[PDB]
RNA sequence: AGAUUUGAGUAUCGUAAGAGGACUCCCUUAACUUAAGCAUAUCAAUAAGGGAAGGAAGAAAAAAUAACAAUGAUUUCUUAAGUAAUGGCGAAUGAAAAAGAAAAAGACCAAGUUGAUA
RNA sequence: UGGAAGUAUAAAUCGAAAAGGUGAUAGUAUUCAUCAAAGUCUAAAUAUUACAGGAAAACUGAUAGCAAAGAAGUACUGUGAA
RNA sequence: GAUUCACGCAGUGUUAACGUGCAAAUUACUUGUCAUAUUUGAGUAUAGGGGCGAAAGACUCAUCGAACUAUCUAGUAGCUGG
RNA sequence: AAGGUUCCUAAACAACAUUACUUGGAUUAGGGUGAAUCGAUCCUAAAUUACAGAUGGAAAUCCUUAAGAAA
RNA sequence: AAUAAAAUAUUACUUUGGAUAGUUUAGUUUCCUGGGCGAUGAAGAACGCAAUGAAUUGCGAUAAGUGAUAGGAACAAUAAAAUGUGAAUAUCCAAAAUUUGAAUGCUUGAAAGUAUACUAAGGUAUAUAUGAUAUUCAAUAUCCA
């Protein structure tokens, strides 16, 4: 039982939604965020992690003041 | 014949290629045709000794040093203070 | 749930707002390929995960 | 490019599930899962002997 | 857009006041139109009045931080609104002054012992 | 009471934080691998972990080389050179002065002196 | 560390000077040579596969070339890192 | 922490059904058990040479005599295939 | 709890529900969730996390009222 | 012994499939110039905004755009209105810039909130560490009437 039948209790969420990040991954428990490091000041980022740096990082998103000051 | 190669490190990390040398000499002349026209003498390769080479190897041979002795100077009644102004180096 | 949070209730009607097709006005814009919004889901058969 | 064909964390599924041992995509969900991986002989990996700027 | 940014200028600050009232007014009335079934020629109305807001507002806000720019022109204390344009780095930089600042004995000795002009008889 | 020392609260004017880290300066005692085993050694200032910077940074004006018919801050390139040396002296690791160029620039504190002292 | 009777750093103990350091085989002595540590700053020549703007190419030409020539780190998978 | 029946629960037997299944462990009858060392929801705590274990090397997201994921890493192969 | 518009109605049946479907939890377009008294909000349980302090080469860890001119 | 239904073989045409050829608003590499973010709130995230928009693009309650300066007659899938008394279009300029985010009054789970002061509603300031100045204090800590 530990296949099909053990999954009919899943219906507690670990992961809620993150407030700095916007993804899914704020654990309830242990109070953090898995992908942006919530409580921590600094962006969560590892060097072994080459891919998550390139799907979050500057310039994947509006640039809303920074694309006005580099231009000028 | 017993070969002694170090390529056993990451060498692909240690490679400099000399894509940069034809422009290097762009830059450079360019710059030092830039001084010339700021201020010439500036570009003058300011007047420096004629010193031997060390070692018995080299000795015999005669090339240019750094900066005259202060007692060169007094030699040649030049003034240390008015000698940097006029494109002499000195070397204390 | 019936009990929800403010903020968690919007981003329910956004989803909700997101899965719409294409109107047949923009179809008919000069070289137009959007016919079909590739991001749609429905209830049984993607969820959201949220 | 140095990494080109070479961004997967691909790793060999081994024997005895009846598919060849050249290194196989991982995860699930889309069509690349399960794939050929880095292998020169594979689709969307690297060549032979990558040409070098030096 | 009809409302001839020239007639806005003319018009007081009050008359801008009044105006805005006006034309908010006419706004919400011509959103109740569009959704109760408007005629085309209604709903274009909308959209060109929505512009007037939007030119109206700006020529109110720009007069009136002019007036301000020219208040605290003389203040000790300016409001950093109103201080010139520049970057964080180009704030904590030292000025063109401070750069160039040289001490009583450096600044004597360059005065007596400038760098001449010459040149190498060939 | 008064003269000081020290430590706080509040107010004003400012300052640090976070992003990025390709290049720059550092902290830390990885292993796979090679040695046809392996345990020192190699991989290796290398991977990952951590800190700090700028348009460049680091270094810089001899308690420096040399033993010469002597040179003369720093930095970078050529050569020295796979050389001296290091190493179960095995596998392997490995510089620098001289010499030739690019560029060139030197100034300050501390200590000492002047004290109707500022 | 190439530095080999200790090249550099750090810790425990010890700890100078009417100066002294170095001359890479440890020690003492006498000469010789050369510098004068234990505070600070300093342009130029130098590096660059972040990123932005350009120019080139005996490069690839839709299973190739960046993973991505279309709303590509998108569709989709995972509780999550991914 | 007596004997049994019931709502439930487990898994003794048929070594029945099924075995490209209803099901990546389920179905039917039979059997056992069915309140105090009981059953059960939510919250909470314990995490990788670690946890938890009335102890089977058992369980730790279908993965456990050392999880998952990424980097070192195209790890090495005197061996097999082309 | 989990799902997230699957709820109601109308038009329509190309695809999907191992034949078919005029049916549909499927397509298209609209409509729909009304609180002084029900809950959240308030309190605290197991537990959790801050300023200062202590520890650490570092990231960070410990402490939760003890160490504080704090609370 | 016989059959050519099936089976097999060749060519023409059609079909499922998308190879081949022609092509490129995409990439890769090298080189030149810069390497110009943030408490004056950045990068990132979320929500909202078009007459008919779901994504995407641009933007922020002044919303696919406002003012100014250049610019000279368009856009279009369908209507409207505006338009040489100035449409598109361009910008290191001006105003404006929602909720968050180092996030900084306190709290924050998917949390709805909320205290004080100044100028009912709105808007400002109030985190931690820190330099200078001003002011109010504490300790016989050293003297001291």
């Amino acid at each position: 039982t530990k296949g099909t039948s053990c999954r009919g209790t899943r219906h507690n969420k670990t992961h809620i939604l993150c407030k700095r990040c916007g993804k899914r991954s704020w654990h309830l428990q242990k109070q953090r965020c898995a992908s942006c490091g919530y409580p921590d000041a600094k962006m969560r980022q590892y060097a072994w992690g080459y891919k998550a740096l390139r799907r979050r990082t500057q310039g994947t998103g509006r640039m809303r003041h920074l694309k006005i000051a580099l231009k000028r | 014949a017993v070969s002694n190669i170090h390529f056993c490190k990451d060498w692909r990390s240690k490679v400099h290629t000399w894509f940069k040398q034809p422009f290097r000499k762009i830059r450079r002349h360019q710059t030092r045709v830039e001084k010339a026209k700021a201020v010439f003498p500036a570009t003058i390769k300011s007047l420096k000794p004629s010193v031997h080479c060390m070692n018995q190897r080299f000795n015999y041979k005669l090339r240019l040093g750094r900066g005259f002795t202060l007692k060169e100077l007094r030699a040649a009644k030049i003034d240390k203070n008015l000698a940097r102004t006029i494109g002499i180096a000195v070397d204390p | 749930t019936g009990h929800k949070g403010f903020s968690y209730k919007l981003k329910l009607g956004k989803k909700i707002h997101q899965n719409r097709g294409v109107p047949q006005w923009f179809r008919m814009k000069t070289g137009n390929t959007i016919n079909y919004n590739f991001k749609r889901r429905h209830w049984n058969r993607r969820k959201m995960g949220m | 490019s140095t990494e080109a064909g070479k961004q997967h964390s691909a790793i060999s599924w081994g024997t005895g599930r009846a598919v060849a041992r050249i290194p196989r995509i991982s995860g699930s969900g889309s069509g690349r899962n399960g794939q050929g991986a880095f292998g020169n002989m594979t689709r969307k990996g690297h060549m032979f002997s990558p040409l070098k700027n030096f | 857009a009809s409302l001839k940014i020239s007639a806005i200028k003319a018009m007081s600050k009050n008359d801008m006041n009044a105006k805005l009232i006006e034309l908010k007014g006419e706004l919400a009335n011509l959103r109740t139109a569009k959704v109760t079934g408007g005629a085309p020629s209604k709903i274009s109305r909308l959209r060109v009045v929505k512009k007037d807001i939007a030119r109206l507002l700006t020529v109110m806000n720009t007069q009136r931080m002019e007036a301000l720019r020219k208040y605290y022109k003389q203040a000790k204390y300016v409001p950093k609104e109103l201080r010139p344009k520049t970057t964080r780095k180009e704030r904590r930089q030292l000025t063109k002054a401070q750069l160039n600042l040289k001490t009583v004995k450096a600044a004597k000795k360059a005065q007596h012992f400038p760098a001449r002009k010459f040149f190498v008889l060939a």
